[PDB]
């Protein structure tokens, strides 16, 4: 048997994607319908966002 | 009472019932326009400010829904 030498090194990570969501809109006085599509009709506009 | 006083009163009534009345429509027609422009002119200042600051158009609206750093 004769001499010998070697080395090794590795780096890796596992995948795991995901998704997040969030909605919201402008607050109004006297509008209990907290929905992105306000079905009421007070007298203003609600841009909303989802 | 006599007829002289009654006839004089009747004549004075007819005399007073003769005052002319000129036109009075152009006055209001002009006052309405003098107020419309005076009310809707100052919006140009806000329009120019919003267009020169940085925000784009479209978002510029009317009403009373507060303000933020994007919409006017």
């Amino acid at each position: 048997s004769l001499p010998y030498w070697s080395r090794k090194i590795t780096l890796e990570c596992t995948p795991y994607p995901f998704t997040l969501r969030w909605e919201g809109g402008v607050h109004k006085d006297g509008i209990p319908d907290k929905v992105p599509h306000p079905s009421c009709d007070p007298g203003s506009e609600l841009v909303s966002y989802t | 009472f006599t007829l002289i006083e009654l006839m004089i009163v009747v004549a004075i009534i007819g005399i007073l019932a003769a005052i002319a009345i000129p036109q009075y429509q152009n006055y209001v027609a002009r006052s309405e326009g003098a107020s419309a422009l005076a009310t809707i002119n100052p919006l140009k200042t806000t329009v120019e400010e919003s267009l020169s600051r940085g925000i784009a158009g479209s978002k510029i609206k009317i009403g009373t829904t507060a303000s933020t750093a994007t919409e006017t």
